[PDB]
């Protein structure tokens, strides 16, 4: 009647923990260092589908289009897509400039160039594209939360203040320093 | 002596460097712009928990052969 056989992969109360790293991470607030953390999450859930991201920042040279993957330009502290035109331009599509640009500017790229889509279903059709991507991209980063601790802890240190501070002290728990 | 040193960026990219214990910070930044196009102010440098500052040493910070630096860049926007 009761258990006798056990195997756990993970324990209770460190993922407690990992669920309030995340909460105080705050995802949705794109200015802080949750703004770092989603551009790495895409980058990795586009990679293991097999299509490439890449991502231009302020006025750069631009040496080589990859026309086959997603292309997206960050100046400004906004996102927007880019795409060739009449054989050989390089164009800049805007989006909204609300908090969600990320999402939006990875929508209008695959729009425009009928790239195929990593994202979604029929159960969400009800639910714009955009949406669907960004709570993918949520799901990802809680499950494989241990194959970012590394990059989440090197931007809280980076961001210098006290509300990362303390973040990296839970983050030094969790990982295990004693 | 010329020691060799890895930087890695938050997505995995990672570059060699040949570098001298003696080199500041901002001239291993000169380096990784000859190699990777990123302008030093756009670069930020990690090594064991620490934020590597202008007008320091590579040596000041025990960094050894075959150490690993790790360059945080500025991406959020939304």
């Amino acid at each position: 009647s009761p258990q006798s056989v056990f195997s756990d992969s993970v324990s209770s109360s460190r993922l407690e923990l990992k669920k309030q790293i995340i909460k105080a991470l705050d995802l949705d607030y794109w200015q802080g260092s949750g703004g770092e953390i989603m551009p790495l999450v895409l980058i990795d859930f586009y990679k293991r589908h097999n299509i490439n991201i890449n991502i231009y920042l302020n006025h750069c040279k631009v040496n080589n289009f990859d026309k086959k993957a997603i292309n997206l330009i960050n100046a400004g502290n906004h996102y927007n897509a880019l795409t060739m035109n009449s054989r050989g331009n390089i164009e800049r599509i805007d989006v909204p400039g609300d908090g969600n640009c990320l999402y939006h500017a990875v929508v209008k790229s695959h729009q425009i160039t009928r790239k195929p889509k990593p994202y979604g279903n029929e159960l969400q059709k009800d639910k714009p594209e955009w949406c669907i991507l960004k709570e993918s991209l949520k799901t990802h980063f809680d499950k494989d939360f241990d194959q970012f601790v590394e990059q989440v802890k090197c931007i809280l240190i980076s961001e210098n203040t006290h509300e990362a501070n303390k973040i990296l002290d839970k983050v030094a728990q969790y990982s295990g320093v004693k | 002596g010329p020691m060799q040193i890895f930087v890695k960026t938050l997505t995995g990219k990672t570059i060699t460097l040949e570098v001298e214990p003696s080199d500041t910070i901002e001239n291993v930044k000169a380096k990784i712009q000859d190699k990777e196009g990123i302008p030093p102010d756009q670069q930020r440098l990690i090594f064991a928990g620490k934020q590597l500052e202008d007008g320091r040493t590579l040596s000041d910070y025990n960094i050894q052969k075959e150490s690993t630096l790790h360059l945080v860049l500025r991406l959020r926007g939304x």
